[PDB]
């Protein structure tokens, strides 16, 4: 929605801040996931391990329709048993680093509720184009 | 106006990379490890065609290229890799008692009949063997009171690995290709000196087939210039730069070893053999090379006129080589297995004053200049490579017939306000053999992300 | 849109043409950035040296909102000191290959003025959805 | 679209079904294209051969404007000589595995007809934004 | 000693046949024919997909 | 995972899995003998009497 990029705060400078402050500076952690140089067979693996990881994060966001390095809001209903917390006590004081300790037990079954049906809404868009 | 980015933009930056090898398909019909090209290189195809570009003008340069140094390192490491499974000799550092090799009631002047005690495959037992060795391979042992006891020219500095008889030294052509994201720019100017701007540039993926020919003082089986003889140097003012002359028309040289050698196998240790020369079955004759005299004189007069382009008032003299060790002052090459070291003082003896003399009204149209060659087997070939190799003998007479397409001259030092400015042959650094072939090519990195202003707003 | 490709001019055939003519053919340079074969340890790096470069060009265009191999126009103001030239004397006669010689002194800070936060207009769009 | 994912049917469970049923399940075949572990120099190739083949499929769909792992419908006209079959006798009984045997001979020239004109409509959208 | 020189097998390594699973890389699959009357050449009408043999 | 109505051709005698496994077992068995003793001083003459 704009041409601009990442901020000068450095690779992990937003760690320890709020969830809203770490909703900014996402571009910097997105930027620093690729590099390359040479120290032989021990380091050549450290080349390809930079790729095998990164495309995996380009898999799932391509699965969910997000398709980038951005905020991607969906319409899967949040089950209240996952956090049992309102928006203001999550976003204004908590950190991502300690929010992951509460959500990481449930991220797999969240992916298990992001599991079943993106392709049929792609088919719904195709039905809206073709039939309608 | 607003900034706007574009992907797929043809923008170049010259950079270093790791170019890889491509060889033609028919060599893959042969067995593995015969030549290094057919073993692992990729199969080339004429589908990446030569594509002429638009109005691009691009700078090219030979003398600080990276393709020639990378090719030199590849050929060093690949020839080192080819000698790993072969026999390392080592029980051939014994004392050799070398008498005269009187081949059927007459002595030979080049070969000694050296007898030595080999350890057999049973390491407590020994047997006496004999072999005929060339005199460049043989050094007298010490200052002791015995003139009949000799030694190999090695064992003082290194231990030589015998070259395997199932691998060949045939120069299969090599195509150097840039990886994805890079391109190879080829300068198509026929009058191209080798340094400066080129106004007719094309893009290729894989270079033309470079023959990895190892040769000093002449260039064999190379590519030919399109319309005129091209003289290349980094700077012609400096005397210490090797002047590479590139001929428009080749001169055919035919080389031969006439005496009918044989191959004799000596089993050294468990299950590995040492191949040496046995008897000479016939009569003793001189190994030699032949060049046509009229065509060589015409070629030297033409090299005179495009040398006189840079030296306008002076004549052009050719002198013999500077002298020294035989591996330096002789035309050294490989005539199908055997390493020839030919004397070039008959070729480079003449001068050109300014007037061209036609080859017509000759004394004889079949007159030939004959060079007399020595043959080696212990090849102190390079450095950092496993620096020596014993080339096993090959049975029968041998001939090879090749084309001279280049010369490696060197101007003498400036003195006496000289009218002639004489030139001598030179060699010893092998990069100049492959720098004369990689003169058209350069490697560029594609930078496809570009920035331009336009009236588009998001 | 249309699901179609490139032109037959080959990998660098638009070099030496105008900026308008090299605003065509852009698909061809983008398609020839990946290949694969084998010549051992000297060539294996020549495999990954493609990918380690190519994903880098998929990083920056993934950040700037472009997300592909295409024309991507922004709303970042062009500082006039970079070129001091109008549109017609850039686009109709100059080549990209010689435009880069003038612009590459400044491309770092133009990329530098394409910095701070695309993330905030991934937030404002969310402010169009969550709040509005 | 919706923010959901794959199906539970496994990697190739839709093989042998119809084109309608294999127009579902498309996410699973696209999700199992990347993995990583170690068995030395023989298996390191099996790492990079996972990536060199994946990004090529991310090339062409990026060329055609699809830009993801999804149903992507174009407006290039279908020549009738390719199949000579109507819609219902393709989508309700045929399998993709046997449809590829009929379409694979013409797939190269179909991609050739998918090689003309994406760059000019990106210029046309630039004309729609800038000139209009 | 007439043809080669034998190296002694190390006493700390074993000749025991530990089973080996052959796996295809990512982007490939292994088809297993589940026909019990299968000769070994020809069509199989009961095929499964597996990652590691 | 059992599949649907797929019928697929199989063949043993020109498979590539068996040749690759043969090459792997050859190269792995060669690799396992590299650090071991090569003998070589056992090529001496052996005086062999009856092992009574
Ligand atoms: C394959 O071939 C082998 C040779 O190639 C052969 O080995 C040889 O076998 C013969 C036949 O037995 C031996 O010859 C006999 O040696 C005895 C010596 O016995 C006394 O000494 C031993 C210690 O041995 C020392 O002496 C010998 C001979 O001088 C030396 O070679 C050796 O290096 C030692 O220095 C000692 O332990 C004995 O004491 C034991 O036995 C007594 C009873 O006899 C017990 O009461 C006591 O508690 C203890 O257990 C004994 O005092 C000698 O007396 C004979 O005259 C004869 O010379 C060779 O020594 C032997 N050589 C080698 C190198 O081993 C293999 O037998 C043969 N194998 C097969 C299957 O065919
Ligand atoms: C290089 O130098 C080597 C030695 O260092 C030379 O080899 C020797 O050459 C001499 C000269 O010819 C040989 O000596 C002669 O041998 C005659 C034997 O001929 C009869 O026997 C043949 C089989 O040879 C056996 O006998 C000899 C002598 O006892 C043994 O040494 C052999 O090992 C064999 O057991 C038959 O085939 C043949 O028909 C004859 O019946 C003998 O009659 C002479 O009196 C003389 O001694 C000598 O045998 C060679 N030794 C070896 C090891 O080859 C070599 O020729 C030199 N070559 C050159 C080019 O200079
Ligand atoms: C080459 O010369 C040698 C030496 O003269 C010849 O051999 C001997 O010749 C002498 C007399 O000339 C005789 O006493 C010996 O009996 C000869 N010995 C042998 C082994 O022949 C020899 O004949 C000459 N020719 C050749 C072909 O070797
Ligand atoms: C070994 O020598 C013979 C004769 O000395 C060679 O035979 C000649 O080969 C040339 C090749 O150009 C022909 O022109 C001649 O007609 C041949 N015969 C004669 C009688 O000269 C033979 O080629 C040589 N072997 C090798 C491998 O070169």
């Amino acid at each position: 929605a704009v041409g601009i990029g990442a901020v000068f705060l450095g690779f992990l400078g937003a760690a320890g801040s709020t969830m809203g402050a770490a909703s900014m500076t996402l571009t910097v952690q997105a930027r620093n996931l690729l590099s390359g140089t040479v120290w032989g067979i021990k380091q050549l693996q450290a080349r390809v391990l930079a790729v095998e990881r990164y495309l995996r994060d380009q898999q799932l966001l391509g699965i969910w329709g997000c398709s980038g390095k951005l905020i991607c809001c969906t319409n899967v209903p949040w089950n209240s048993s996952w956090s049992n917390r309102n928006l203001s006590e999550i976003w204004d004081n908590m950190t991502w680093l300690q929010w992951d300790k509460e959500i990481s037990n449930y991220t797999q079954i969240i992916y298990g509720l992001l599991e079943e049906s993106q392709n049929q809404q792609e088919k719904n868009e195709q039905d809206l184009l073709a039939l309608d | 106006l607003w900034v706007t980015v574009y992907y797929g933009v043809p923008v170049w930056k010259e950079a270093k990379t790791t170019l890889f090898c491509a060889s033609d398909a028919r060599a893959y019909e042969k067995e593995v490890h015969n030549v290094w090209a057919t073993h692992a290189c990729v199969p080339t195809d004429p589908s990446p065609q030569e594509l002429v570009l638009g109005n691009v003008t691009e700078n090219f340069n030979m003398w600080k290229n990276d393709m020639v140094d990378q090719m030199h390192e590849d050929i060093i490491s690949l020839w080192d890799q080819s000698l790993k499974p072969c026999v390392k000799l080592t029980p051939l550092c014994v004392t050799l008692i070398c008498s005269n090799a009187t081949v059927k009631n007459g002595t030979v002047e080049e070969m000694k009949n050296c007898s030595f005690n080999t350890t057999t495959e049973i390491r407590d037992k020994e047997k006496k063997e004999y072999a005929l060795f060339y005199k460049p391979d043989i050094v007298p042992l010490s200052e002791t009171n015995n003139t009949s006891e000799y030694r190999l020219i090695n064992c003082n500095t290194s231990a030589c690995t015998q070259a395997c008889p199932k691998v060949t030294f045939e120069p299969i052509p090599i195509h150097y290709c840039a990886p994805a994201g890079y391109a190879i720019l080829k300068c198509n100017d026929e009058t191209f000196n080798g340094t400066g701007p080129c106004s007719n540039v094309s893009t290729v993926q894989c270079t033309h087939g470079i023959r990895p020919v190892v040769s000093t003082q002449l260039l064999l089986n190379g590519s030919l210039a399109e319309k005129e003889i091209v003289i290349r140097s980094e700077n012609l003012t400096n005397n210490a730069k090797i002047i590479i002359v590139h001929l428009h028309t080749p001169v055919e040289i035919v080389c031969t070893r006439p005496n009918n050698n044989t191959r004799k196998s000596v089993r050294i240790g468990p299950g590995q053999t040492f191949y040496a020369t046995g008897d000479i079955i016939g009569d003793i004759k001189q190994a030699h090379c032949n060049i046509s005299e009229e065509k060589w004189n015409d070629t030297l007069q033409k090299v005179g006129i495009e040398l006189q382009k840079h030296f306008p008032n002076k004549t052009i003299k050719y002198n013999q080589s500077a002298g020294g060790d035989m591996e330096i002052t002789t035309h050294s090459f490989n005539c199908g297995g055997e390493f020839f070291y030919c004397n070039t003082s008959n070729l480079f003896n003449g001068t050109y004053n300014g007037t061209y003399i036609s080859t017509n009204s000759s004394a004889n149209s079949t007159s030939t200049i004959t060079l007399q060659c020595r043959i080696k087997q212990i090849i102190n070939m390079w450095q950092g490579v496993g620096r020596c190799m014993y080339a096993p003998p090959i049975a029968g007479n041998i001939t090879c017939r090749s084309n001279i397409t280049g010369l490696l001259l060197t101007r003498d030092g400036g003195t006496n306000s000289n009218e002639t400015e004489t030139f001598r042959p030179a060699g010893g650094d092998m990069r100049d053999n492959w720098r004369s072939e990689l003169y058209k090519y350069k490697v560029v990195k594609i930078e496809p992300l570009g920035v331009a202003p336009t009236r588009c707003k998001r």
